[PDB]
This record gives C-alpha cells, sequence and structure tokens, in this order.
C-alpha cells in the first residue's frame, strides 16, 4: 500500500 | 549494487510522480526511502518513507534510525547510499543532492555490517 511519509522532526 | 524492495513494489513512473510532488510541497525537506540492507542482521522498520529536513545531519538521521531499530549504543550501524557510507557531518540535503535517483528519492540502506548487501 501507499504509506504516508514520516515527518522527521528537526 | 543497491537493491531496494521499494523499487520492486512501486514503479518508477509513480515513484517519480510522488517525488516531484513532495519535493514541490516541502521545499525545505527531502524524501528518503530507508530499508535494511539485504541479508543484514538488524530489524526491519514499519516505516520506509521519510520526509527529512534538508539541514538534518546524517548523524542525526543515524540517531533516529538507531532509536527506531532499538540498537544498543555499543551496536554498530552503517548507512549505505550508492554502496558508500556517508559522512555523519553531511546534511541529508547534501546527501540527497548528490545521490537522489531519477524519481527524486534518496535511497538509504542501514546495516549492522560495514559492507553492503551480503
Ligand atoms: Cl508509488
Ligand atoms: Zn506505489
Ligand atoms: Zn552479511
Amino acid at each position: 500500500e501507499e504509506a504516508e511519509f514520516v515527518e522527521v522532526e528537526p | 549494487s543497491m537493491k531496494f524492495q521499494y523499487k520492486e513494489d512501486h514503479p518508477f513512473e509513480y515513484r517519480k510522480k510522488e517525488g516531484e510532488k513532495i519535493r514541490k510541497k516541502y521545499p525545505d525537506r527531502v524524501p528518503v526511502i530507508v530499508e535494511k540492507a539485504p541479508k543484514a542482521r538488524v530489524p526491519d522498520l514499519d516505516k520506509r518513507k521519510y520526509l527529512v529536513p534538508s539541514d538534518l545531519t546524517v548523524g542525526q538521521f543515524y540517531f533516529l534510525i538507531r532509536k527506531r531499530i532499538h540498537l544498543r549504543p555499543e551496536d554498530a550501524l552503517f548507512f549505505f547510499v550508492n554502496n558508500t557510507i556517508p559522512p555523519t557531518s553531511a546534511t541529508m540535503g547534501q546527501l540527497y543532492e548528490d545521490n537522489h535517483e531519477e524519481d527524486y528519492f534518496l535511497y538509504v540502506a542501514y546495516s549492522d555490517e560495514s559492507v553492503y548487501g551480503k
């Protein structure tokens, strides 16, 4: 399936 | 000699469309596919797609991946990008600029081994 990106924190 | 399952599961045309879209939407981040290197003795992560601030360093990204795979501080972890271990002081943006593929993703493998893929 088409996962969302992990939004990596600064 | 890099082999990513992601590229088998998602075709180039659609990867590129996604990479273009996410590059445009987030000008101060870069899209990164992360997988365990083939045959390595480290856990797989559920998440393979990472949207990374361009100024995050490779070292900071190692720290994140190490944490997510639950490595002990004494355990080794290496990243491979185009069969090369990147320096920790580089930013992920620089690594992306020099190594992203034609679908606009950067592909990073992680491994317990200091040589890739076997
Ligand atoms: Cl896709
Ligand atoms: Zn897909
Ligand atoms: Zn091995």
